[PDB]
């Protein structure tokens, strides 16, 4: 649900372990997250 | 175009990707949107 | 690494949606405003 | 002409050979198949 | 192997990114993504 939607942004920490889970992904649910999050970089992902 | 070696080679490759249904996860990627919800949403209804 | 102190997993923190209460005067929603008015009118006229 | 062995078509892995329909296409005893033989990957390599 | 497409959601659109990309990587939708498991499949290189 999270994923099919664009009226909530979400993000994750920068430069963690979830940042790079949806990097390197392959799950096609979880590789929309990450082209949904390197678009909006600056926004979505916060430092802490 | 109107004849080809590439007609046949993409023949093959179509009918291996719809087996592996590969051409059903890329639709269900792309087509899949808000979900769209339903007329049975009902949640409140004041007889007027 | 050493070998786990807990356990882990990527989830999603959002906002609990607020439960709005069924105020005192919860028994007059079956009903539009109006219709109460026009019952009202009803045995108000009826009655005349 | 209606087929000998009364099947569609499978190639036995073994000593592998067609049968039905696509082994009368093969052999060239049959010019066309028009019957419910169904388009999919292994039979569109042999046959046409 | 000059590919020549035209610009329809969901079918082939362009890349939405914070830096303006260049080539094959502009594009994205449901037919490039169907035609770079073509060119998987058949080992080729395409230009859009
Ligand atoms: C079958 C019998 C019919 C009789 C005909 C008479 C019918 C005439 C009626 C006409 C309309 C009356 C109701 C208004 C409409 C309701 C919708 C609304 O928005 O009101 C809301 C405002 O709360 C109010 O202001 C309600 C009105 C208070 C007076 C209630 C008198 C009871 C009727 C006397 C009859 C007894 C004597 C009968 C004869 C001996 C109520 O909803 P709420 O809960 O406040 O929601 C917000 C809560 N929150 C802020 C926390 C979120
Ligand atoms: C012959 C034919 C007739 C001739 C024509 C005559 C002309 C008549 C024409 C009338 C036209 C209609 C005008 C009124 C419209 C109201 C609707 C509305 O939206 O407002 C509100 C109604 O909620 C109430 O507050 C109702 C008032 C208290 C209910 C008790 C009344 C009856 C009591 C018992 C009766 C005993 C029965 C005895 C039987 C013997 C609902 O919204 P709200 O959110 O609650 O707003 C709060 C407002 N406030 C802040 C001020 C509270
Ligand atoms: C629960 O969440 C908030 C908290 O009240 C409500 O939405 C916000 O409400 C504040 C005022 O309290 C407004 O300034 C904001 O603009 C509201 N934001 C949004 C997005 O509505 C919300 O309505 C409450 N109720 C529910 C059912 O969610
Ligand atoms: C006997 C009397 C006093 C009862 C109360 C008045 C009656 C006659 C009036 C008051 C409001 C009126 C209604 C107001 C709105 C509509 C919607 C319209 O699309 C059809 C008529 C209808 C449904 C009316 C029917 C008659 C009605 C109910
Ligand atoms: O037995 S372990 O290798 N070390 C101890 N822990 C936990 C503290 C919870 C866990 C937790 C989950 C595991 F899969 C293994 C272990
Ligand atoms: N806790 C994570 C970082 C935060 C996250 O990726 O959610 C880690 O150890 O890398």
């Amino acid at each position: 649900d999270l994923a099919k939607q664009t009226k909530i942004e979400y993000g994750a920490v920068e430069d963690g372990a979830t940042m790079t889970f949806f990097k390197k992904s392959k799950i096609s649910t979880y590789d929309k997250m990450w082209a949904f999050m390197s678009s909006r970089r600056q926004s979505v992902l916060v430092k802490s | 175009p109107m004849g080809s070696p590439y007609r046949d080679k993409i023949t093959i490759a179509i009918l291996q990707l719809q087996e592996e249904g590969k051409l059903h996860m890329m639709k269900e990627k792309w087509w899949r949107g808000n979900g769209c919800p339903e007329e049975e949403s009902k949640e409140a209804s004041a007889l007027g | 690494f050493s070998k786990p102190f807990m356990t882990l997993g990527i989830s999603i923190l959002y906002r609990k949606p607020n439960g709005t209460n069924p105020g005192v005067f919860s028994f007059l929603n079956p009903l539009s405003p109006d219709i109460w008015m026009y019952v009202l009118l009803a045995c108000l006229g009826v009655s005349c | 002409r209606l087929v000998e062995d009364g099947k569609y078509g499978a190639q036995d892995d073994v000593n592998g050979q067609w049968n039905g329909m696509v082994r009368e296409l093969i052999d060239h005893k049959a010019d066309l198949a028009v019957a419910p033989l169904a388009i999919t990957y292994v039979r569109e390599k042999v046959i046409d | 192997l000059i590919v020549t497409t035209i610009l329809e959601e969901p079918y082939v659109l362009f890349k939405k990114s914070d830096k303006p990309l260049y080539g094959n990587d502009r594009f994205e939708g449901y037919c490039i993504d169907l035609l770079r498991e073509l060119s998987t499949i058949l080992g080729f290189t395409y230009e859009i």
